[PDB]
Order: structure tokens, then sequence, then C-alpha cells
């Protein structure tokens, strides 16, 4: 039911101007913040923008602070991401990641399809150690991610997103803040961690179960994804 | 401040509630809410009709740039204190007696006139304790009928005390006068009396001049003016 | 700020008469009330006739019941009728002109404790014989 | 023009003085404490107005007993200097918020009378006491340089000192006159001139509303339109028979400072002037009953 | 007649009843009670209030996490707050804005809502079109929705002004009991802790358990003179207590179905609108008409405390499963916590 | 008719109250013991009847 398809991009000069449009579909569009969030050819996710509800608070990221805005109109359920500076760094993949936020909420559910813009030639760290481990189907494994600062908090509440990127498919919530599984996903996918150091646990692995596996922190917006963690199949 | 991301995040929805709610309670406070009370399928089915050309029924019209909700609870057939504290801040409620009434006898059978039962059902509304200063927009719906009734029988055949002659405007009138001596609080509420039939497409114009009526009013009690 | 200048002067003998007029420019009883004051040769300078809201006819003790002053707002001028001229009464007189206090609730008086940092005249020598 | 004042200003003055406020306290303490016991009761969007209303009318009323003494002692003020410092700056801020508060009044009662839907989305704050905060502020405001100038000094050497305000503090002395007319002409202007404005233009929008709704068809129509007309052509005929004559004798004064009128004529402003204060506290004494006590509600609250 | 004769059986039976129970009476439970300690002054600081109500409150449910809180009021809208952070989460629009109670479910998936629409309305709060919709209307009774409380995501008992308390199962919209036995408008209803039973009180001045498997009454209380507005189970199901309009509120048992306490004072001459148990039974709050809420010591029917921060009648009161912060809810627009 | 409706009110609720009859009463003296022990033994679980320091408070922290 939930659709984000994305437009825009594809081969554009050095220095040129292309806006990204994503047409929303019926997921109440009004009532989420949405974000940006890039992933370079061979290379992890990078948050990029953010608006809210309403238009309400504009965040960006620190390398397109003045030159990338974001933008929504609630009718017609597009968003907008105008890029007016053009390095040849930015030839990512973009997503739009829809974000809703109250006491039980699911923040980055859904991510979307995602386009490609290929141009032509403190922040929190997390390192994910693990980059890639070798994996058998039905074998109980575990990744690792590390925060810089602790993600634990005064409201109780431990800020670490896990999302599961399948080959050739946009990365699926697996655990919002952790021990707390998203929707849609299966129970073998636990979460646990320390505060400074967390970790998420798959009791089994399938077919789907193969992929390249983020962490993400929401406790300051700059909102850095670790270097994917990689489940080679068999 | 010291609020997480999420938190901050959340607050905002809060504001963005706060927004949606006091633009919705603006949109509502200027709509006037009214009752409709009646004896009993006495006249009220036709007098919403008319006016617009099992639980509560409301009616939304719009009179000269004035939004109307009518609240009907005949089919409640419950216990009426129960919920009648409900609409306390209602403009004004739309009291339907039948001038047919006079010569059936027949409310809840026995031998109990229905010209009686709703005096005694006015008497319960206006005397509440929480309508006592809410007007009544009284409605006699039968007036197209009752000439010839009170043409082919006396109005004492219900009233026992002197009822006058047997002619039409003075059997209303006298019938409007003991519909509207029941009131215990003639210092704040009026009764808007008015003899409407089936025929009758003024019934919108006398409710929009009622309750501009009672507008006023409250305006200027409250302004202290009264 | 207002200015005025005295007019005046003659030798008169002793129990002479004469009027001491003293003209202002910017000087009304609604606003700048106007006042005598003297100077014999090598002396102090004294009052001679204020116009004020209390007494009103604050003559100086010396002079009470011989002198006359009258101010006039319609021609802006301060006569001074004096009488039976004395050889001490050789005395340059200053014309002096201080406003008046608000009407609020002090009651339209003349300051005249702020007489010094007020508006003193030329001075007018006014000769006197016996 | 060798005359200073009429003679029962030491005698009747005082007399009328202590009189007014006795009035006044005691009408203002009475509606005041019925506001505190009917003010969770009535919810009225004005209640906090007339609360201001008296609340500043105490004030005003408080220390008019120092200037009966004053003008018992014929113009000397012994209360002492920070005193009278402190009676004529609370009097003008009571002056200002009487006032202001009446036009806030005119101004809630057009927005919820003229137009009960978009001019209540206006009048929605001010009836929050936020507004009768702001106004006291603004009163104060306007009343500071009453405290900044304020001082007692002796003048004419009689041994009885007067409560004057010093002006060389801030002003010069040649130009001494001219700050005092501007002073008051500024008072003038934003304590009457544009307040009155205000309640006269509100009343008469309310007054053409009233009179397009009433009409002479219905027997009670008509006497509610008499008596709704009666009442704010009463009010609006109080404050312009109470406040022509300080304001207007005030701005004559000023006038004739630069006008040159007949000497007689200023010396009878001077001594008309106490008379005039002294209506000036009756306006406020009969306001509580022409506001408060004239709302049945109120009356009722009241008994 | 034969009227006449099963009138006297009747009439013989209730007899029966009555003095069975005054045979089970032995001790009261002043009497038993007399020898322990009293709570002393429970004093009750506001440490919340939630604003953004703009009209009268009639119904609050506590959500079973002690967080999240459900509040109806006159305007169409349902109110769910973070009582916590006084955040408000989520603001559901209403086909009928006259209702007079609400639910929320343990679950947090579902809220309830039923008024005089006859229509009892099951919101869904978690669905991935981010918005709260409404996942069934159930409708059948023929009387004002009074109350409504979830057994499961599957099940609700809601009572009407009709002399009935049905049973529903949301997803197929049926009576799967009717509950009839009744003869007033049926007020108040609490669920049983084990969740099997339950007691509604009418407007017949009794309070009557039910039977959710079997559908059926087992036992009927009497004692209350007037009108039951409130019901209430104790932590342990095997007492309840009922707030009424004639200013008492009475503490009934269901072992030795009997009245064992009655909570009134003389200066209270005011109805009871709500009434609930804080954890562990000891305190019962009682919601009244005189703009506050009293805290009854439900043990020894002392005054123990008095929660007066409201400008009008205290329409709705409920106490978070872990016992901490007791809610309130008024007429005035204004919702408050009290801990 | 109304008098077989009648008669079936009749009926049922002479069922009813020999049904309300025919259960197991207690004594009023043991369900008074019970809610006592139950107030005693949940008595500190109860933050209301015993006050919660600030750090235990979520609301007052």
């Amino acid at each position: 039911d939930v659709q984000l398809v994305e437009s825009g991009g594809g081969l554009v000069q050095p220095g040129g101007s292309r806006k990204l449009s994503c047409s929303a579909s019926g997921f109440a569009f009004s009532s989420f913040g949405m974000h940006w969030v890039r992933q370079a050819p061979e290379k992890g996710l990078e948050w990029v923008a953010y608006i809210s509800s309403g238009s309400g608070t504009i965040y960006y990221a620190d390398t397109v602070k003045g030159r990338f805005t974001i933008s929504r109109d609630d009718p017609k359920n597009t968003l907008f991401l105008q890029m007016t500076s053009l390095r040849s760094e930015d030839t990512a993949m973009y997503y739009c990641v829809r974000s809703i936020y109250y006491y039980g909420s699911s923040p980055f559910d859904f991510w979307g399809q995602g386009t490609t813009l290929t141009v032509s030639s403190s922040d929190i760290v997390m390192t994910q150690a693990t980059s890639s481990v070798p994996v058998t189907p039905g074998e109980s494994v575990s990744i690792s991610c590390r925060s810089s600062k602790s993600l634990l908090h005064s409201n109780g509440n431990t800020y670490l997103y896990w999302f599961l990127q399948r080959p050739g498919q946009s990365p699926q919530l697996l655990i919002y803040r952790m021990s707390n599984l998203a929707s849609g996903v299966p129970d073998r996918f636990s979460g646990s961690g320390s505060g400074t150091a967390f970790t998420l646990t798959i009791s089994r692995l399938e077919a789907e179960d193969v992929g390249v596996y983020y962490c993400m922190q929401h406790l300051e917006y700059p909102l850095t994804f670790g270097a994917g963690t990689k489940l080679e199949l068999k | 401040c010291t609020l997480s991301a999420e938190d901050k995040a959340a607050v905002e929805r809060s504001k963005m509630i706060d927004r949606n709610l006091r633009e919705d309670g603006e949109k509502a406070a200027r709509e006037v809410k009214l009752l409709l009370l009646g004896a009993g399928e006495s006249g009220k089915s036709t007098i919403v009709k008319q006016m617009k050309i099992t639980g509560i029924v409301e009616t939304h019209f719009t009179f000269k740039d004035l939004h109307f909700k009518m609240f009907d609870v005949g089919g409640q057939r419950s216990e009426r204190k129960k919920w009648i504290h409900c609409f306390e801040g209602v403009t004004a409620i739309i009291f339907c007696v039948a001038l047919s009434d006079y010569d059936l006898v027949l409310a809840e059978d026995e031998e109990m006139n229905r010209m009686h039962e709703s005096m005694k059902l006015f008497d319960s509304i206006c005397n509440n304790k929480w309508f006592t200063d809410t007007s009544i927009i009284l409605f006699l719906n039968k007036k197209d009928l009752f000439e010839e009734k009170i043409k082919k029988s006396p109005l004492t055949i219900c009233y026992p005390e002197y009822a006058g002659s047997n002619t039409y405007e003075e059997a209303a009138a006298y019938i409007q006068c003991q519909f509207e001596d029941l009131n215990k609080r003639k210092d704040t509420k009026e009764i808007y009396t008015h003899f409407t039939c089936a025929t009758d497409t003024k019934n919108v114009q006398f409710v929009f001049d009622a309750v501009t009526d009672v507008i006023i009013k409250n305006n200027l009690k409250d302004c202290g003016l009264f | 700020q207002v200015q005025l200048v005295e007019s005046g002067g003659g030798s008169v003998q002793s129990g002479g008469s004469l009027t001491l007029s003293c003209a202002a420019s910017g000087s009304t009883y609604s606003s700048h009330c106007m006042g005598w004051f003297r100077q014999a040769p090598g002396k102090e300078r004294e009052g001679v006739a204020l116009m004020t809201r209390s007494r009103g006819t604050s003559y100086a003790d010396s002079v009470k019941g011989r002198f006359t002053i009258s101010q006039d707002n319609t021609k802006n001028i301060l006569y001074l009728q004096m009488n039976s001229l004395k050889p001490e009464d050789t005395a340059m007189y200053y014309c002096a002109a201080v406003p008046r206090a608000g009407i609020e609730y002090s009651g339209a008086y003349c300051k005249w404790n702020m007489k010094d940092s007020g508006s003193w005249g030329q001075g007018t020598q006014v000769t006197v014989s016996s | 023009c060798e005359y200073t004042d009429w003679k029962s200003s030491g005698a009747l003055i005082p007399a009328i003085y202590m009189l007014v406020f006795l009035l006044g306290t005691t009408g203002n303490g009475l509606v005041l404490w019925t506001v505190f016991r009917s003010s969770r009761e009535k919810r009225r969007s004005a209640d906090i107005f007339i609360a201001s209303l008296a609340v500043a009318d105490l004030t005003f009323v408080v220390t008019l007993p120092l200037w009966a003494t004053y003008t018992y002692r014929d113009y000397d003020w012994p209360f002492g200097t920070f005193f009278c410092k402190l009676s004529s700056y609370l009097i003008f801020v009571n002056m200002y918020a009487s006032v202001f508060c009446l036009t806030g009044l005119s101004f809630d009662r057009y927005l919820a009378i003229v137009r009960p839907v978009a001019n209540a989305r206006l009048r929605l704050r001010v009836s929050g006491a936020v507004a009768t905060a702001v106004l006291w502020v603004l009163a104060a405001l306007l009343a500071m340089p009453v405290m900044v100038l304020r001082t007692t000094g002796d003048l004419e050497n009689t041994t009885k000192v007067q409560c004057y305000m010093d002006y060389s503090m801030v002003a010069t002395v040649s130009s001494e006159w001219a700050w005092e007319v501007g002073l008051g002409v500024s008072s003038t202007t934003v304590g009457f001139v544009v307040p009155f404005t205000i309640m006269l233009t509100c009343y008469f929008f309310i007054a053409q509303t009233i009179a397009g709704h009433f009409r002479k068809e219905r027997i009670e129509g008509l006497r509610k339109r008499r008596r709704l007309l009666s009442i704010i052509v009463v009010l609006v005929v109080t404050f312009a028979l109470c406040w022509m004559p300080y304001h207007l004798v005030k701005t004559l004064y000023m006038l004739g400072s630069l006008l040159h009128w007949p000497c007689d004529f200023d010396l009878f402003l001077m001594n008309i002037f106490p008379y005039c204060t002294c209506i000036s506290y009756v306006n406020s004494c009969l306001n509580p009953f022409l506001y408060a006590f004239f709302d049945p509600r109120f009356r009722q609250a009241c008994t | 007649s034969e009227l006449d004769q099963l009138r006297q059986e009747a009439e013989q039976l209730k007899n029966q009843i009555r003095d069975a129970r005054k045979a089970c009476a032995d001790a009261t439970l002043s009497q038993i009670t007399n020898n322990i300690d009293p709570v002393g002054r429970i004093q009750m600081r506001t440490r919340r209030t939630l604003r953004g109500h703009l009209a009268k409150i009639y119904a609050m449910h506590w959500g079973t996490d002690s967080r999240l809180l459900v509040s109806a009021s006159q305007d169409g809208k349902l109110i769910i707050w973070d009582s916590y952070t006084t955040n408000k989460v989520h603001a559901i629009p209403l086909r009928s804005s006259w209702v007079m109670t609400c639910a929320y479910a343990p679950s947090g998936n579902y809220v309830a809502c039923g008024g005089l629409d006859n229509i009892c309305s099951i919101y869904n709060l978690k669905t991935r079109e981010g918005n709260v919709r409404v996942s069934r209307e159930l409708a059948g009774h023929t009387g004002y929705l009074s109350c409504c409380r979830f057994l499961d995501d599957n099940q609700i008992v809601t009572s009407s002004g009709d002399t009935t308390c049905a049973l529903w199962d949301i997803e197929t919209g049926q009576q799967t009991t009717t509950f009839t036995g009744h003869t007033g408008d049926v007020m108040s209803l609490s669920l049983a802790p084990d969740t099997r039973l339950f007691v509604s009180g009418a407007c017949d001045a009794s309070a009557k358990l039910w039977d959710v498997r079997e559908g059926m009454c087992r036992q009927t209380f009497t004692g209350h003179e007037s009108d039951i507005n409130a019901i209430c189970f104790f932590p342990n199901g095997n007492a309840f207590a009922t707030g009424s309009d004639d200013a008492t509120c009475r503490l009934f048992d269901l072992r030795a179905d009997q009245e064992l306490m009655t909570y009134s004072h003389d200066n209270i001459i005011c109805g009871i609108t709500s009434v609930s148990f804080s954890k562990s039974g000891r305190l019962l709050l009682a919601g009244y008409d005189d703009f506050n809420c009293n805290v009854w010591d439900a043990l020894k029917a002392d005054r123990a405390g008095v929660l007066a921060g409201h400008d009008n009648r205290v329409s709705c009161l409920g106490v978070t499963d872990d016992g901490m912060a007791v809610a309130t809810g008024s007429w005035d627009s204004f919702l408050k916590i009290w801990n | 008719s109304n008098n077989t409706a009648s008669i079936a009110q009749a009926r049922k609720l002479v069922e009813q109250l020999k049904m309300e009859a025919n259960i197991d009463r207690i004594k009023v003296s043991k369900a008074a013991a019970d809610l006592m022990a139950y107030c005693e033994a949940h008595a500190k679980e109860d933050p209301l009847l015993t006050p919660v320091p600030a750090s235990e408070n979520p609301f007052r922290e």
C-alpha cells in the first residue's frame, strides 16, 4: 500500500542543479517527517536532509548545508530536494525515508525505491567493525555496532536503529530503538546493547536474510550510519 | 533544551495537534447549537424537512451566513436526565408541540391528553437546572388543522378551566400563553413562540431571528450591557 | 531665555515718586511671572516685590506699603511705582523673571527658589537725591 | 491681576476631597470584593477589566487625603518629599490605568458585540489578563517622569513647602516652560485624546448594532433598546463631562502660555483647577456604579 | 391469578436472598478494621495538567503502559496524551461528538469510543497509514453507550442506555452476548482483573455481576438509594465499589454478596460521577459533583484526602496500572494528574 | 400478548432469583479479612498510599 516513488537523477554535468522529487502514496504524507539518505555506488549510507511535519524544522547535513534545500508540499504528496552545487562526490542513489515521532512510534519505517543521480568528473561515529563475516543459513549470528557517544538518554531509551539492505533492495528497518522490532519483520532479529556498544543478533538465517546491515543513531541529528556489515551467503 | 531529538519531534507533533484543535474549536465556536425536542412524532420531522428545504440525528444547514447544528434526540427513548446535561451550552431548544393534540387524549394511552403531555415535557425542559439560561424556540406545528379541530370541538374538552370562545385566533393565543407561563425563569430565558404548518416556509427565518436575538442578548450579558 | 530690560533711573530727591517698568519678552503671568530685585552700590541683591501664589503682594518689609508693583501680561511690562525716595533707595534694580510651577498638584507657583539660576536683568542704577 | 486664589480653596477643597475619598473607597471596595467573590462564577470576558478598574480606583483615592491635608494647610505639603513623589506617581498611574481600562472594556464590548465571529477571534487576547498587564505597564511608563521629576521645595520663603516637581534634573531652565508644555501636551494626548476616541468609536459601533437589531415593533424590544442606548450614552456622557474639565482646562492653560490670554482668565483657570481634579476623582467614584453595579448579574452576585 | 402467584414466589425468593445475606453478615468491615492504623493525610499534588480539550471531558482511560492516556470530550475529538511529557500523541476526529465513554485496549493497538450515537467505534491506532482510522462501528444497542471496556483486541464489553450490556466481537461486529437483566440505564461497567466477570451498575440502584463466558448474571447487589454512575473492581476480583447520586460510594463484595462499607460525609450532598481504586485497594478515589475529588480510606471510610483543582464536576477518574498517578477529567476542559 | 410477556417476565425473574439463591455465600468477616490481607500485602507497592521519592516519581522528576 505505502509507496515512495522517487524521480530525478541521471547523468548531469558537475556544477548543475537537479530537483529530486518523491511521489508519496497512501500513507498520510502530511503527518510524516521525511528524510533523505544517500548511498554511493560501493559505499554506505549517509543522511542528507530532513523536513518535519508541516515544514517546521528543516535540517541538513554538513556537506550539503548551503547547497541542498529540502522542501515539501502536502498537497500532491510530493517531497523535493533541490541540489544547487554538484560535486563529483554526490554520485549517490538517494532514498526517501518516512519517519513519524510520538511515544511508541517507529521512525524510519518505509524507505522508497530510490533514484540514482550520476555526476561526471560533533558528529557521532558508528564504526561497525565487522564489515563482512561468513554466515551459513540456519546458524545463529550477531552483528556489532559501536557509538562514539553513548546513545542512552535521560528519557531511558537508546536510539540505535538497524536496517537490512537486501541485494538490490532499499533498506528495511529491522529494529528501531533497540529491542523494539519493526512491523512486518520476523522475530528472529533481536537487539540489546550497553549504551555505547550495541549488538544485533539473528536467530536463524534465510535466503532473504543475506545483505548489508547498517546501524543508525537518532540521538543527535547528524544521523550517522555505520559502515555496513555484509553477510556472505553460505 | 535537554530533550532528545525524537522528543523534540514529538513535541512538534504536539504543537501541530494543538493548532488543529484550536482551528477546529474556533470553527465549532461560531456554529449555533440547537436542540430538537417534541412531544413525540408531533411535528419534528415535518419542520426539519421544511427547514432543510438510531441515536442522535444531526441536521446541518446555513441561513444568511450562519451555520446551524440541530440535534434530534427523539429516538433516544431512555432516562433523559442522564444525557440532558450534555446539551448545556446549546444556544436554543426548538420545542415542537402539536396544536392538534388538544382534542387528542391518547398520550401514553390511559385518559391523559397529549397537550398536557407536551405541557409537562416543556415544564421539565424549561425548568431544568442545566437549561436555566438557554432560550426555548416554541413551535406549534398543527396550525393548518387546528382551525377545523377547534371549529369541530371546543377547547374546554381538554382545558377544564375557562377557555374563552372557540375561534382560532384566541384559541391559539390561550394555548400559547399557557405554554409560556410554565417558565419559572422569566428573568433569564425567553420563550420564542411561533405557529407553523407544513406549508410554512418561514420556520428557518424565525429560527434565525430567535438565535440571533439570543446571540445579541448573550453578548450583551457577557459585556455587562444587560 | 526671557529677555527683560528695566526702564527708569532718573534722579529724584527725597520723598519723590517714579514708576520703574521692566519689559519682558516671552514672560506671561500664565508661564513666567516677573520680580524686582535691587543693587545698592557695594551691597547685596535684595527682593523688592515678588508675584507669587501665596500672598501675591510679596513686598519687602523695608518697602512694605510704599512701593507698588504691577504685572501686566497684556503689555508684558512690570510696573514698580515706588513712593518716597530715600538715599538708601539708590540701587541697580535687577528685574527678574522665573517660570511658574505646574498646576497638576503644585498650585501654579513661581519658582523663586531658582531665582539665582533663573533670568536676571541687566539692572538699572536708579539715582536718588536728598 | 494681583489676585491669588479663591478663599474657599482652603476650606471646601479638603472637605470635598475627604468626602469623595469616602464615597470612592466604599463603592470601589464593595465592587472589588464582590468581583473577587464572583470571578470564578460569572467568568465574564471583562471581569478582569472591571477588577483592574476597581484596583486602579482604590490606588487613585488612597493618597487623595494627602492632598486633602495639603489644601487644609493652605498650600503646604508636610507629608514629605518622597511621599510627594510617590503620591503623584500613584495618582498619575491610576489616571492612565482608569482611562485605558475604560477604553479596553469598550474595545472588549465592541469585539464581543459588533462581530461575534472574527472580532471575538481577536478578542480572545484582550479578554485575558495579559491585556490588563500590558495596559498597566504602559501606564506606569507614561507616569514614570512624574516619579523622576517630583520633588518638594519651599517657595517665596513662606516656610510652607509645596509638592511641586523639579525639572532642572534633566531639562534646562531656559526652555523649562517649553519642556513642561511638551510634557503636558503628551500627557493629555496619550491619556485622553486617543483613548477617548477609541471609546467613542467603539460605543458608536455598539449603538449602531443595537439600533439595527432592536426595533420598535416589539414592546419589550423598544424598551430594551431605549435602556441600552440610555446606559451607553450615560457612560459616554459621564466620561465626556468628567474629563473635559481637567484636561480641557490644562490644555487651555498650555495654549494661554503661548497665546497671551488675559491674566484674569489665567487666575480663574488656576483657581478652578482643584475643582477640576475633584470632578476627576468623582468620575472614578461613580464609575463602579456605572460599570459593575449597573449589571443585574453583578447585583445578584452581590446579593 | 398465576401472575400473582409468580409475584409471591419472587417476593419469597427476595426474602430468602435478604435473610441469607443477613446470616452471612457477622462482623462489619468497620468493626474488623477499627484496630488497623489510619492512612493519614493523603496530600496529592497536581503534577501534570493536560490542556487542549475545548469542551467538557466525559471519559478517560489509562493505558496498560501507565504512560499513554485517552480522553473523550464533548467536541468530537479523542486526544491520546503522554502523561510523562504532557504531549498529545493522537487527535482523532469523531463522527458523533456526543460521547460519554472511551476505552484504551490493554495492547495499545486500539482505542474505543461511544456515546449518544448508539454506536461503539473502534479506532486502529497502529496502522501503516500513519493515521488513526475507524476499524469497526459496533451497532445494535437501543440506548446511549455509557461504558465500554476491552477484554482483548477482538472482544469488547459495552453498556448502554437500554438495560443491556452487549459483548461484541470486533472483527465480526456481532453481539456474542446481550447480557439482559437490568431494569434501568446501565451507566458504569468494570471488567474484573481476571477478565471473565464484570459488574455493571445501572439507574435501577443495583449492580449486577455478570459472567462473560456463560452470558449470565450470577449476583445482583442492592443497597444504593439512587442511580449508580460509577463502578470499579477491587485490585483483586473479589469486591467492587459503586458511586451513586446519593453522595455515597459503597463497597460490595462478591464472595459474601453484601455491602461491606458506606463511604459518605454529611457535608457531601453531590453525586459521585467517577470511582476508581488505587493499587492494593487501600485508597478509594471518588470524583464528585462539587468540583473536586475525594480520596477515601476503603478499609475505614475516612475522607483522607481532597483533590480540589477543578472548576467543574469531576466527570472521570482513573488510576494507573502500576498505581503511580491518578488522573481526573472535568467539564472545565482540563485533565490533571495527581501524585 | 402483553399478558404472556408479563408471564414470561415473571418466570425469568423467578428463575434468576432461584439461581442467585443457589450459590455458596461466604462470611463477611472472612471477606473483610481477605481485603485487609490484600491491602497489607500490596501496601508497599502503592505509590499513592506510600509516597515515592523524586527518582521513582515519573511526573515530579
